[PDB]
């Protein structure tokens, strides 16, 4: 696949992503960042690519509005006498990686990424655009978990025969993961297949595709159908009913059911389950807040990661406002502790890294001790490493009283002082600056208090669990 | 839209790398669940090959992360392979481990009553994965099953095999496959002699076998007054073979001696018998053997055709042959209807032909007679493969004039029968032992060189001969592309599954087959070569094609067939 960038000089090949019969992926680097390259070798040049070219720009346009969309933005019918190549914007994360990568997901960010899932299925149907394809694979998620559904495949065929599927490796199966996120409508009798390929898909497929993808998000990364179950689910003779118990969440559960079903006459439109859940399995402050604030950020117009804190730091009021009330209230706050870590790595400016620390300051004494230990401890031994001495000192002033704030201490951060709070702030005791030497002296008797503290109630739980 | 954390290190990963890879942090392995680096590599593990010898590293990362893989059905037979039973300790969560993951498929299930597994609570367990399966899958395995018994612990059956016989007892269609296998272990003197040990065993194991049956109901005892019937009737036809056997002379002396002793009902018996299940399938029941069409063939070993008269007055075609060893077909054919099952899993329907073959001895049984006609007759007669489709299943609107229907079962069929030639490398490409049916059927005869044995020189790689692509259509005809559509489907669903061949064929490795038996330690690692599971999907299709045209170049096939039909010429 790399081979196929030496004729595009924008683009500079870095990684394979996949190759498979039909779509050879590899990211590679351009002027605006990270991309995905699609490439389908033409074999036989005779084939109407100049059909599908348009089809694809017909896309890009009535998809360019979507936020939660995300088209093939390029599509180039000659780009090399081999092969005509797709390419879109990059996204950090795909779904299927990102359920296995840390921080893991909390119950407040399934329910936020499953929202965005409908919100995208229905802002599709809106635009007029039918994704055909919808698979936990092609459910992106970025840094601040705002999902964005990619790689629109108008190309693939739409519909299979049932009884000759192996037809479908090329066009549905390229991963060779087996999974199957089809429409339960899209196979059809064999006698009638031996223009499907583009036969015009009705909403209630996308529907179908979308639940496929939001049951894999709450079966752990499980799938909801293999190739047996889904086509025995066509012809009756499989019921993904293990999968579907798997979804402990009974309000997230009810949704993925209804989404997934085998007669399109039972989907709904995507507008209609997120009214259906709203204030179930959607909180309000979904709809209400975290869309519409959100949304700012994952617009055309770039905010910088210094930007982005301040923006943060200008509404905080404002956000603890929206989602504490003035008083289930932390649901919303794991979601919003998600914005903030995702610039705390690309700060520039030494007025935006004390911001940074301030918002850390502000939100710590309102997140969960699992989401303090988790999700805000790594990010201020990260700042220690700044080379601003003022945010250092800051770093470790932080860094003391969030961790004064730990009142329970979870599993996985027992040996977290030893190995991580102390031998992280340890180089501090030394550090060329004498503002450093100064915030690690002033601190240095508080950090080992708080150690000490936490050493303390891991005894006591102990004691308490052996006593059980 | 913009992210910043695009290239930054995932700073909430390397926090929980620091702790989980602190010595001090006792191992918590309950809760650990891998990343996707992790996983990605898991993935590879749990896929490995049943042959493939697993490094040191998984075994300690499987088990570091053992209550993570215990959400894999499939990783339980992984799990285990690398838990070190040497270890006590280990062991107690080896152990543990086993009794919480979720119940894996049957399929794989087979792999744990192999000899690779000896631990008694793992061996109790394995059958308590057995004991999940439904006795019509049970049927599909029970060649397989009964082999197991070489690896099993012979002092239990002396003094997971209270499952097996549990089953039988209550389904007669299990029990009629279940006693030829166990009679036909206990009958190979072979077995007897390399192991006594085991052929003692056998003999225990039909004894142990008559025993339950025994025990059970006036209707169960019935049962057995039907086996007992049965191996009269087995042995009628043993000694009437050796009569006709002995009658030196032309085929029609022998065909009269047949018929008239089939018909001697006061000598024989054979022509009016007790009501017995068919050995052949136990679900007929038959009266007895027509006499007047029995006939022998003009083969080496003159297989007799014999006509069963079943309880409601039809006729059940059966073929029993003596001389030659049908054990490897008996074991072939059920991969072959393995192989189909498969196919079917997916929906891909390869319309294929599995035809019944049963050993009763270890050099006699019964074999299902499929309506066809020999290639050799055929391209004698009609000139063509197309000739001959014209003639049987015309159709004006059909493709080169045969029904669309018909060429379908025909495309569908030769390549099913293609791709499975291929994948068990049969070697007896003669003529002879291709059929072909009026209704598209094809289907294959006479397994004498299997396992890559070909006495001809340069072989060529795949059964797709000149007359069988001039049956497509040609290399310009839409069913050949049809056809190699089919090939490519079927080559990957067998891929997907090369992990149950290759358990099923480990099985067998202490099974006398003599292709299996010329190679045991081998015999499973010649499956995984067919598989080519080292090939990616995009080379594995590559080299399929490369592979017809490698195979459609080779000239010289077509010279080993005219010097054999010279032979063959001389010796009629
Ligand atoms: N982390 C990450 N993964 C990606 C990115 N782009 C694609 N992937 C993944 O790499 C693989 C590429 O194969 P795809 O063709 O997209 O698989 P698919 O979504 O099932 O097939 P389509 O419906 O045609 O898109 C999938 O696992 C994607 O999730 C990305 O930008 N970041």
């Amino acid at each position: 696949v790399e081979s196929y960038f030496s004729d595009i000089h924008d683009f500079e090949y870095d990684k394979s992503l996949g190759s498979t019969r039909f779509f050879k992926v590899a990211r590679a680097k351009h002027r605006e960042g990270l991309v995905v390259v699609k490439v389908f070798a033409i074999q036989d040049p005779t084939l109407p690519l100049t059909s599908y070219k348009q089809e694809l720009e017909e896309l890009k346009i009535r998809l360019n509005s979507a936020q939660n969309c995300l088209p093939f933005q390029k599509a180039s019918e000659k780009a090399s006498e081999k092969a005509a190549m797709l390419f879109r914007q990059y996204v950090r994360d795909n779904l299927y990686d990102r359920i296995s990568t840390r921080p893991f997901l909390n119950n407040i960010e399934k329910r936020w990424i499953a929202f965005q899932i409908l919100t995208a299925v229905d802002q599709a149907h809106k635009s007029g655009v039918r994704h055909g394809d919808i698979k936990t694979e092609n459910v992106m998620v970025t840094s601040w978990n705002w999902v964005l559904l990619t790689d629109f495949a108008s190309f693939k065929p739409t519909y299979l025969p049932e009884d000759n599927p192996a037809d479908f490796n090329y066009f549905f199966d390229t991963s060779r993961r087996r999974t199957c996120y089809i429409a339960p409508e899209r196979f059809v009798d064999g006698g009638m297949f031996a223009q499907r390929t583009r036969g015009e898909l009705k909403r209630a497929m996308d529907i179908f595709s979308a639940g496929c993808v939001i049951a894999e998000l709450f079966t752990e990364g499980v799938p909801l159908f293999d190739l047996s179950q889904l086509l025995a689910y066509r012809n009756g003779h499989f019921f993904p009913e293990q999968v579907l118990n798997k979804i402990e969440d009974h309000s997230i559960r009810e949704l993925v059911t209804q989404m997934i079903h085998r007669e399109p006459d039972k989907r709904l439109e995507a507008e209609d389950y997120l009214k259906q859940q709203r204030g179930n399995a959607f909180p309000e402050i979904f709809y209400t807040f975290l869309q519409p604030y959100m949304a700012q950020f994952a617009k055309e117009t770039f905010l910088s990661a210094d930007e982005r804190i301040l923006v943060i730091r200008k509404d905080l009021g404002n956000i603890i406002h929206n989602l504490c009330g003035h008083d289930p209230k932390e649901n919303g706050l794991v979601i919003l502790v998600s914005v903030i870590t995702s610039c705390l790595q690309t700060l520039k400016y030494c007025d935006s890294k004390l911001a940074a620390l301030e918002l850390i300051l502000h939100l710590a004494p309102r997140l969960s001790v699992e989401i303090l230990l988790d999700r805000i401890t790594p990010y201020l031994l990260h700042f220690s490493n700044d080379s601003v001495p003022r945010v250092r000192a800051e770093a470790l002033r932080t860094l003391t009283k969030v961790l004064a704030l730990v009142k329970e201490v979870p599993r996985n951060d027992i040996n977290i002082y030893p190995e991580y709070i102390l031998p992280g702030i340890a180089h501090l005791a030394q550090d060329d600056a004498t503002i450093v030497r100064l915030a690690y002296a002033e601190n240095i008797a508080l950090l080992a208090e708080t150690a000490l503290r936490f050493l303390e109630l891991v005894q006591l739980k102990n004691l308490n669990m052996e006593n059980d | 839209v913009p992210d910043p954390q695009m290239s930054m290190e995932n700073l909430v990963e390397s926090k929980h790398h620091k702790l989980a890879r602190s010595l001090r942090s006792g191992p918590s392995d309950h809760d650990l669940k891998p990343n996707a680096a992790t996983r990605d590599q898991l993935n590879i593990i749990v896929s490995y090959p049943p042959t493939k010898q697993l490094t040191y590293e998984e075994q300690d990362l499987v088990w570091k992360f053992r209550y993570y893989l215990t959400n894999q059905e499939k990783a339980l037979t992984k799990f285990l392979k690398c838990v070190n039973w040497d270890l006590p300790q280990e062991a107690k969560q080896a152990l543990e481990l086993l009794g919480k993951w979720k119940p894996m498929d049957v399929e794989d299930s087979l792999e744990l009553l192999s000899s690779h597994y000896t631990n008694p609570t793992v061996r109790r367990y394995a059958v308590a994965r057995l004991r999940q399966a439904d006795d019509e899958d049970l049927l599909m395995y029970l060649l397989q099953l009964v082999q197991a018994l070489k690896y099993e612990n012979f002092d239990d059956i002396k003094n997971l095999c209270t499952f097996l016989i549990s089953r039988a007892c209550k389904n007669s269609t299990l029990a009629n496959y279940l006693y030829w296998y166990v009679i036909v272990e206990c009958e190979d003197q072979d077995t007897q002699q390399r192991d006594p040990k085991t052929h003692e065993m056998y003999l225990n194991v039909m004894r142990r076998f008559s025993q339950a049956l025994l025990k059970g109901d006036k209707s169960v005892r019935v049962m057995r007054s039907l086996l007992a019937a049965q191996q009269t009737f087995v042995d009628r036809l043993v000694h009437l073979m050796k009569a006709v056997q002995r009658e030196s002379g032309n085929r029609k002396k022998k065909n009269e001696r047949l018929q008239a002793l089939l018909g001697d009902n006061e000598k024989m018996n054979l022509s009016d018998v007790e009501l017995i299940p068919l050995p052949l399938e136990p679900q007929v029941k038959i009266r007895g053997i027509i006499p007047e069409t029995a006939t022998l063939f003009k083969s080496a070993l003159m297989p007799a055709q014999l006509f069963f008269k079943t309880e409601d007055g039809g006729k059940y075609p059966v073929i029993f042959k003596h001389g030659d060893d049908l054990r490897q077909d008996q074991l072939i054919l059920q991969i072959i209807s393995l192989m189909d099952k498969l196919l079917r899993k997916e929906n891909l329907d390869l319309k294929l032909t599995p035809y019944k073959v049963l050993a009763t001895s270890t050099k006699h049984g019964f074999m299902q007679f499929i309506q066809s006609v020999p290639v050799a007759e055929v391209l004698d007669t009609e000139g063509s493969i197309q000739n001959f489709f014209r003639k049987y299943a015309p159709s004006e609107n059909g493709p080169n004039g045969i029904s669309a229907e018909v060429m379908d079962t025909y495309v569908k069929s030769c390549a099913g029968y293609c791709v499975i030639t291929y994948i068990l490398g049969v070697g007896d490409r003669h003529l002879d032992n291709l059929l072909l049916t009026k209704t598209g059927k094809l289907f294959h005869i006479d397994f004498g060189y299997i396992l890559g044995r070909d006495p001809k020189p340069l072989p060529p790689p795949m059964k797709l001969n000149k007359e069988m692509v001039e049956g497509m259509g040609g290399t310009q005809s839409e069913q050949y592309q049809e056809f190699r559509k089919q090939c490519y489907t079927a080559f990957l669903h067998l891929r997907r599954y090369s992990n149950l061949i290759l358990n099923l064929f480990s099985l067998m490795v202490d099974a006398n087959i003599p292709d299996i038996a010329l190679e045991p330690d081998k015999t499973v690692k010649k499956v995984q070569d067919k598989f080519r599971l080292d090939l990616s999907d995009e080379e594995a299709v590559h080299y399929m094609q490369s592979l017809i045209d490698e195979s459609v170049h080779a000239l010289f096939a077509a010279v080993v067939e005219q010097i054999h039909k010279f032979a063959q010429y001389w010796r009629k």
